[PDB]
């Protein structure tokens, strides 16, 4: 029932 | 390894209960990589041509909490283990790789790169072996060509005692055979 978050994130270079 | 990466969290373990129960998130969106939660585990997921691409044992069938409320999975394979929404505004999408280079790069959740060397096509190996417990909490993260260019999404570790020397991977072709059984 609970949906999925986002708790972050990450960047690319 | 050419490529670099670090982290930035974005929510606590309250908020996202929070968000978890309304399905409705509100933070901006950035980065290649999406970091997701559910009650009982982290995973992780690489958007690809405006697609959110993570693991079906980590996602389960859930939606993803979105600005307007919750996003409906677009993509569901619990066989190939993928699922995918469309990727809310501010991700940045990457671009598939085809031209096949043998030395691959693993993005794990601590925002490592890891050298792998491609064995076939959906198996890699670690040029330098790593605990598993390292790897776990990675699944849905990007194995990347050296330009940057997204090979696959990670989807299992091969291990023995607690060590694993090889990834399974889910290639960025199978993300194009779930698109067309839609
Ligand atoms: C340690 C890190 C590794 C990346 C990682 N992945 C994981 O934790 C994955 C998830 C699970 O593997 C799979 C689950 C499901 C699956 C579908 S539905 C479901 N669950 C449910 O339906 C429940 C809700 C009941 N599970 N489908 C798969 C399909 C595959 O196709 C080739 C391969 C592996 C699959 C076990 N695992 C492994 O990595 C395990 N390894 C393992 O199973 O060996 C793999 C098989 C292919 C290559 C070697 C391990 C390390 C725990 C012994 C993670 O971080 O989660
Ligand atoms: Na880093």
């Amino acid at each position: 029932k609970g949906s999925v978050v986002i708790v972050g994130r990450i960047i690319l270079s | 390894a050419p490529i670099t990466a670090y982290s930035q969290q974005t929510r606590g373990l309250l908020g996202c209960i929070i968000t978890s129960l309304t399905g409705r998130d509100k933070n901006q969106v950035d980065g290649e990589v999406q970091v997701l939660s559910t009650a009982t585990q982290s995973f992780l997921a690489t958007c690809v041509n405006g697609v959110c691409w993570t693991v079906y044992h980590g996602a389960g069938s859930k939606t993803l909490a979105g600005p307007k409320g919750p996003i409906t999975q677009m993509y569901t394979n619990v066989d190939q283990d993928l699922v995918g929404w469309p990727a809310p505004p501010g991700a940045r999408s990457m671009t598939p790789c085809t031209c096949g280079s043998s030395d691959l790069y693993l993005v794990t959740r601590h925002a490592d790169v890891i050298p792998v060397r491609r064995r076939g096509d959906s198996r890699g190996s670690l040029l330098s072996p790593r605990p598993v417990s390292y790897l776990k909490g990675s699944s849905g993260g990007p194995l990347l060509c050296p330009s940057g260019h997204v090979v696959g999404i990670f989807r299992a570790a091969v291990c023995t005692r607690g060590v694993a020397k090889a990834v399974d991977f889910i290639p960025v072709e199978s993300m194009e055979t779930t698109m067309r059984a839609s």
